[PDB]
């Protein structure tokens, strides 16, 4: 579902942009890769 | 338990093909996955090795494998510019019609990234 | 004008970066005085 | 309210959630008549 | 490397959480995944 | 200051008594927290209309601006206080006055729908 947020600031924009593009990367994995991921980083 | 898959997985990487031969002899599974769902076929279309992925398509390995992001060996080497490799997945049923999950095909990736002579074998192999 | 936008993937996403787009846009009319201030307690 | 511990690995990584953690907790402090019209011109813009 | 980020709030937590777990995650994707994911995000804002 | 603090925190809660003698006392009138609120805007903010006078009396600025740009007269018109609206216009109050996000007080007045402190402003505009 593509939504638009509309942002005033270069700064502001940048941060929400790097913080955007990690949480859909991550959006794309089942359940089970990012619990697979996450025992793997506790160990 | 055993490392064989891991050692698998490691050796079709490091393009190591005498070590491939003697994981899959020693019963090491042709379709074992890192956490990612990269295969050994994956890696060897990845990073180049021919003979790699021609023992381990002799040996069962799918061709058509899906890594988390629905990425297939036939998408990597398409987007790292390795043509004789694509001939080979093409001629063992690598889906030419493969998308990922940002709708790219093979043939999307080897435009994108400037690989027109795979592009063209792509577009042919229909 | 100098509004930029930002294409987002999911209403999940979007309520998470709307809550920070607020809370980052309220916090940028402060001057550094008043925001460094607050931050002395943080260090502490 | 309760105080919470978030492990973090790297710096950069730090800094920006740290950026992110006190713009948060510092907008709880601003009056309700700040935020309200902050939300209003929010919306009197989504509207153009 | 390691650091310590006091958070007041099982929300504000858990939102720094899930940032924070994006943010690593991401040193571990693949260039081809990453770089496919920003031509992307590229080919749809010159559409819109 | 101490001082200070008590007489924003006196003119807040409307202790008049406490801010007369805070004021005998040598509070400074244009005393601000950390965001610039004024003993006058948190007067004008909460309806205490004897310490308005007071401080006005005792040299408070009328258009004191806090870190959003909002004046006493803002804050008088957004929570619908009329007879402090008076005051702070009859002591020069600006009515044309924009916060950071480009509102009046008339815009305020609006926006929390006291059509009779709209009327007020307009007149005076």
């Amino acid at each position: 579902e593509l939504l638009y947020l509309p942002v005033r600031g270069r700064e502001t924009y940048e941060m929400l942009l790097k913080i955007k593009e990690s949480l859909e990367l991550m959006q794309y994995l089942p359940q089970h890769t990012i619990e697979t991921y996450r025992q793997q980083q506790q160990q | 338990g055993s490392d064989l898959g891991k050692k698998l997985l490691e050796a079709a990487r490091a393009g190591q093909d005498d070590e491939v031969r003697i994981l899959m002899a020693n019963g090491a599974d042709v379709n074992a996955a890192d956490w990612l769902g990269y295969t050994p076929l994956h890696l060897a279309a990845w990073y180049g090795h021919l003979e790699i992925v021609e023992v381990l398509l002799k040996t069962g390995a799918d061709v058509n494998a899906r890594d988390a992001y629905g990425i297939t060996p036939l998408h990597l080497a398409a987007y790292y510019g390795h043509l004789e490799i694509v001939e080979v997945l093409l001629k063992h049923g690598a889906d030419v019609n493969a998308q990922d999950k940002f709708g790219k095909t093979p043939f999307d990736l080897a435009i994108d990234n400037g690989n027109e002579d795979i592009a063209e074998v792509l577009q042919k192999a229909a």
